[PDB]
C-alpha cells in the first residue's frame, strides 16, 4: 500500500513527518482560533493579522515539534525492541508508545510518567488501530 | 592610586567577641555597583588567605565567622565569634583600579 | 530509488526533522555541557538538548519540508528533471518562509536562496564531471 | 587541586636582576591571571604587576621601568623579572592567582628574597 | 503602486466582507458557539486530570514559541508562584572537554549566589518575567521600572533620551506585541576585573510611536508599523540586594537595540 516501508529509516521519516505535519496542522488551527479570541477590539488590519499568526506560529511550532520528538523517539524505540524482539505486533509498539512517554517527561517526576506513558499508549494504540484497518 | 587606610592598626579582643577591623578608600572602589574591596588574612609564616571578596563574598572554604561588610569608601571586616585560631594581620584590598593597593594592616590579637 | 513525488513530502518533512533534532542533541548538547558550572555540565546538557533540539528540528524539518513540497509543485507543472526544479524550488521555500518580514525580505530571502541552491547544484554538477575522468 | 609553586633565588647581589618562575597548576593560565605581589616588612603588601587572563601585561607605575612578566600556556609558568634591586628590594614575591572580582583566590607559597652581600 | 493598491482592495474586500449582514451574522454564531463549547468543557476543566495533563502537554514551556506575558498576567504569576512555588592526543582532547572555561567559571559565580541557578532556570525566569518586564518599561518610558534595572550607565543613557522627548512634548506609548528568542547568548567575564556577566538575547515585535503630551495625536512612527528588532542584554547578579523583591540582585549593565525590521 502506501507509505513505503522498506526500511527502519522510512518508518521512522514518514511517521515522523506525518506526526509533525498533525502537531503543525492541530496546533496552527488550535493557535488561530486563540488567536481570533485575542484580537484586541479597535485594531487596525494589519495588527489583527498579525495577532492571529503570532498565536498559528506559536502553537503551530510547539505542538509540531513536540508531536516530532515523540514520533522521532517512538520510531527509534519501536525499532528497537523490534531487533531485540525479533517481530512487530500492536503490543510491540504499545510498549514502545507507553516506554516513550516516559522517557518524555524523566525530569518531570513520576505523576507526569502516567499521564504522559498512558496518552503516548494510547495514541499508538489508535496508530495500531488504524493502521490495521488502512491496510 | 587609591590609599586604603585601615584602622585600627592593632586590636585585642577576648575569644568568643566580635572584632571589627576597618578599611577607608580614598577614592570610591565601585564598578557597576559592586565594591571591589577584598579582605585578606595572613599568619606569619605563610601567605595572604583570602577572606572576603566583592566586599561580602566569602572565599572558598572561609568560615562563616568572617563578615564583610560597607560600601562606597567606607568597609568592615567581622570577626563574630573571634576563635583563638584567627589571630593574624588583616589586609583590605581594592581591585577597582591599577594600581592593586591594600591596606596598612591591622594586627588582631587575643586578650 | 526515490518515493513517489506526493509521498515523499512525509519523508523530507520527517527526515528533515530528524536531521535537525540529532543535529541539535550533539550541537546543544556540547553548547550545553561548555556553558553549565562544574558540578552540572551533565544536567545542562541534557537541558540545553530538550530546550533546543526540538526547535531545530522544526527547523530543519519545515524548510526540507517545503522545498520538497515546491519540488513536486515544479516537477508536476515543468514536467522534467532538469537540475533547474531546485533552483526554483529553493526559490520558493526560502520566500515562503520569509514571507511576514515583508516583500523586500521575502525577495532578498527567495534570491540568496535560489543562489544558495545554485552552487550547490553546480558543485554536483562539477562533481561528476571530475568523476568522468 | 590548585597549587602555585614559585622557583626564583634569594639573596640577590645589589643592582643584579631577579627572577622568580611561578609554575602553576590544577588551572590553565588561558583562563586565569597572575598576579604578582610583594610583602615588605617596612612597606607593607604591595603589587607588582599582572599577566591578565588573556595574556597582556600591566605593571606597577614605580616598577614598570623595570619589571617584565611574561608566561608560557603550555608549560603552566609564568616568569617574572626585575632589572635592577637595591636595598629596598628585599621582600617576599607571591604570585597570587585572581578569579572573579579579581579575587587574589590562590597564592604561591613566597620567594624570600635579600639584596645584599 | 500595485502591490499598496491591491493590498487597499484586499483590506477593502475584507472589510466589505467583515462588516456584511451575512459575515457579520456567520461571526457572530460561530463566536456564539466558542462561548456554548467553552462553556460546556468548562466542568471537564476544574477536573484535577484536565489541570494535569494540560501541565503535560504544555507546561508553560509553549512560552519559548512566543508570546507578551501582559503586566497584570505577568505580575500575579510572578506573586503565586513566590507565595507557594519558588518560595594519547584524543584524550588530551577529551581533557580539555571537561576543563574550566570562562563560561563555566561565569555560571559557577552565580550558582555561588543562588543554589538553584541554571542556564534553564534563570532563561525560564528572564523570558517569563524579566524580559517582558524591560522591555515593556523601555517601549512605554517607564523609568520607574528601568531604574531598578538598569545600572547607572545604561540607564544615565535613557534617561537622557527621555529629556529630549520631555523637551519637544512628547511621551512614548508604544507595544510589545511578541517576545521570541529569549536565550542567553554568551557568559563572559568583564576585565580586568572579571566581573561574571550573561549576555541575554531577543526578538521582540513592537510597536514605536510616540504621541504630543498636549495634544495626543501622532508625533513618530505609526500606531500600525510593527517592528522585529533585536536586544542584546548585559546581565549581572549583586550579591548584595539579592533578597530585593523585584530584582533580586539582577542587574542590566548594558542595553543596546539593534537589528530593527518591519513585521507582520
Ligand atoms: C504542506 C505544505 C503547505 C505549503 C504551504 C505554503 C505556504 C507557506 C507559508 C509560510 O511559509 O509562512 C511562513 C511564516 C513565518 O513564520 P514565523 O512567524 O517567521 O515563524 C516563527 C516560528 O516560531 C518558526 O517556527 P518553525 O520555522 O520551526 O516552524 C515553521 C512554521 C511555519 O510553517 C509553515 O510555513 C507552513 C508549514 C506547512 C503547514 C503544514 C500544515 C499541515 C496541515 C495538516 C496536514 O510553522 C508554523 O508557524 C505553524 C504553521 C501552521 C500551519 C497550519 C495553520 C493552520 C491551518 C488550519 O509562518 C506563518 O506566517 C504561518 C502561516 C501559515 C499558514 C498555513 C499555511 C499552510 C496551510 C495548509
Ligand atoms: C504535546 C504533543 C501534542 C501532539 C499533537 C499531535 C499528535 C498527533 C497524534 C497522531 C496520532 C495518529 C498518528 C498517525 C501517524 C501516521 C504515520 C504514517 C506513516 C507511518 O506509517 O509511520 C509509522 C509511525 O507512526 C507513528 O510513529 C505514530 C505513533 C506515535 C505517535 C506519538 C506522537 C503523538 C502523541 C500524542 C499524545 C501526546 C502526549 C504528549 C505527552 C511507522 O511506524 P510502524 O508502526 O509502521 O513501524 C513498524 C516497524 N518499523
Amino acid at each position: 500500500g502506501l507509505i513505503p516501508s522498506r526500511g527502519w529509516t522510512d518508518d521512522l521519516c514518514y511517521g515522523t513527518g506525518a506526526v509533525y505535519l498533525l502537531g503543525l496542522g492541530i496546533g496552527g488551527f488550535s493557535g488561530m482560533m486563540q488567536g481570533l479570541q485575542n484580537i484586541p477590539p479597535n485594531s487596525p488590519g494589519k495588527l489583527q493579522l498579525n495577532t492571529v499568526l503570532n498565536h498559528i506560529t506559536k502553537r503551530g511550532p510547539f505542538l509540531g515539534n513536540n508531536a516530532g520528538i515523540l514520533a522521532l523517539s517512538y520510531n527509534i524505540i519501536n525499532s528497537t525492541i523490534d531487533a531485540l524482539r525479533g517481530k512487530h505486533d500492536t503490543a510491540g509498539s504499545i510498549g514502545a508508545g507507553a516506554l516513550t512517554g516516559a522517557l518524555f517527561k524523566s525530569s518531570k517526576g513520576l505523576k507526569p510518567m502516567g499521564y504522559s506513558s498512558a496518552m503516548v499508549a494510547a495514541a499508538c494504540a489508535v496508530w495500531c488501530s488504524v493502521k490495521k484497518r488502512l491496510l | 592610586d587609591i590609599v586604603l587606610t585601615q584602622s585600627p592598626a592593632s586590636l585585642a579582643v577576648s575569644l568568643g567577641q566580635r572584632a571589627t577591623i576597618s578599611c577607608r578608600a580614598s577614592e570610591s572602589v565601585d564598578i557597576y555597583g559592586i565594591s571591589f574591596m577584598n579582605w585578606f588574612q595572613q599568619k606569619p609564616g605563610q601567605p595572604p588567605k583570602l577572606l572576603i571578596y566583592a566586599t561580602s563574598n566569602q572565599g572558598s572554604g572561609v568560615p562563616a565567622r568572617f563578615s564583610g561588610s560597607g560600601s562606597g569608601t567606607d568597609f568592615s571586616l567581622n570577626i563574630h565569634p573571634m576563635e583563638e585560631d584567627d589571630t593574624a594581620m588583616y589586609f583590605c584590598q581594592q581591585s577597582k583600579e591599577v594600581p592593586r593597593t591594600f591596606g596598612g594592616g591591622t594586627k588582631l590579637e587575643i586578650k | 530509488s526515490r518515493d513517489p513525488c506526493p509521498i515523499v513530502i512525509l519523508n523530507d518533512f520527517g527526515g528533515a526533522f530528524a536531521m535537525g533534532a540529532i543535529g541539535g542533541v550533539v550541537w546543544h548538547g556540547i553548547k550545553g555541557f561548555r556553558n553549565s558550572p562544574l558540578g552540572e555540565r551533565g544536567s545542562g546538557a541534557m537541558s540545553a538538548i530538550k530546550a533546543r533540539a526540538p526547535v531545530l528540528g522544526g527547523n530543519f524539518g519545515v524548510w526540507g519540508g517545503l522545498f520538497s513540497t515546491f519540488d513536486c509543485a515544479v516537477k508536476a507543472v515543468r514536467k522534467r528533471e532538469d537540475p533547474w526544479n531546485a533552483i526554483i524550488a529553493g526559490f520558493f521555500t526560502g520566500g515562503a518562509l520569509a514571507v511576514r518580514g515583508g516583500w523586500r525580505h521575502t525577495r532578498n530571502s527567495s534570491i540568496t536562496c535560489a543562489c544558495l541552491l545554485g552552487v550547490i547544484e553546480g558543485v554536483g554538477l562539477m562533481f561528476q564531471r571530475y568523476a568522468a575522468w | 587541586q590548585v597549587q602555585l609553586k614559585q622557583s626564583g633565588p634569594g639573596l640577590v647581589q645589589p643592582s643584579q636582576s631577579l627572577s622568580i618562575t611561578c609554575t602553576v597548576s590544577g588551572f590553565s593560565l588561558t583562563t586565569y591571571g597572575v598576579h604578582w605581589v610583594r610583602q615588605s616588612p617596612g612597606k607593607g603588601l604591595e603589587w607588582l604587576g599582572v599577566m591578565w587572563r588573556g595574556g597582556s601585561t600591566d605593571f606597577n607605575a614605580a616598577f614598570m621601568s623595570r619589571l617584565s612578566i611574561t608566561k608560557d600556556n603550555s608549560k603552566s609558568q609564568v616568569f617574572f623579572k626585575m632589572n635592577s634591586l637595591q636595598a629596598d628590594d628585599t621582600a617576599i614575591y607571591y604570585c597570587a592567582r585572581y578569579g572573579n572580582y579579581d579575587a587574589m583566590d590562590y597564592w604561591g607559597q613566597g620567594t624570600s628574597v635579600t639584596v645584599s652581600s | 503602486k500595485t502591490l499598496k493598491k491591491t493590498g487597499e482592495t484586499m483590506e477593502h474586500i475584507a472589510t466589505k466582507a467583515w462588516e456584511s449582514e451575512l459575515g457579520k451574522n456567520t461571526r457572530k454564531a460561530a463566536a456564539a458557539t466558542a462561548k456554548k463549547l467553552d462553556e460546556s468543557f468548562e466542568p471537564v476543566r476544574q477536573t484535577k486530570i484536565y489541570k494535569e495533563v494540560s501541565e503535560v502537554i504544555d507546561d508553560g514551556e509553549s512560552s519559548r514559541y512566543g508570546g507578551f506575558i501582559t503586566k497584570e498576567q505577568r505580575r500575579l504569576k510572578r506573586e503565586r508562584d513566590l507565595a507557594s512555588g519558588k518560595r594519547r592526543k584524543i584524550t588530551n582532547k577529551v581533557g580539555g572537554f571537561f576543563a574550566e572555561t570562562e563560561s563555566s567559571r561565569v555560571y559557577s559565580q552565580f550558582k555561588l549566589m543562588d543554589p538553584t541557578f541554571s542556564n534553564e532556570s534563570f532563561t525560564r525566569h528572564l523570558r517569563e518575567y524579566i524580559v517582558p518586564e524591560i522591555l515593556e518599561a523601555y517601549v512605554k518610558g517607564d523609568v520607574k521600572v528601568l531604574k531598578k534595572w538598569f545600572s547607572e550607565a545604561p540607564f544615565n543613557v535613557y534617561a537622557a533620551q527621555q529629556k529630549i522627548f520631555k523637551e519637544q512634548d512628547v511621551y512614548a506609548d508604544g507595544r510589545i506585541l511578541d517576545i521570541r528568542g529569549v536565550e542567553i547568548v554568551s557568559a563572559k567575564l568583564l576585565a580586568p576585573q572579571d566581573i561574571p556577566v550573561l549576555v541575554v538575547g531577543c526578538r521582540a515585535q513592537e510597536i514605536n510611536l510616540y504621541r504630543k503630551k498636549k495634544t495626543g495625536e501622532i508625533a513618530a512612527g505609526d500606531e500600525a508599523n510593527i517592528l522585529m528588532s533585536s536586544y542584546a542584554m548585559v546581565f549581572t547578579r549583586d550579591p548584595e540586594q539579592i533578597d530585593d523583591d523585584e530584582t533580586e540582585g539582577w542587574k542590566i549593565l548594558e542595553f543596546v537595540r539593534g537589528g530593527s525590521r518591519q513585521f507582520t
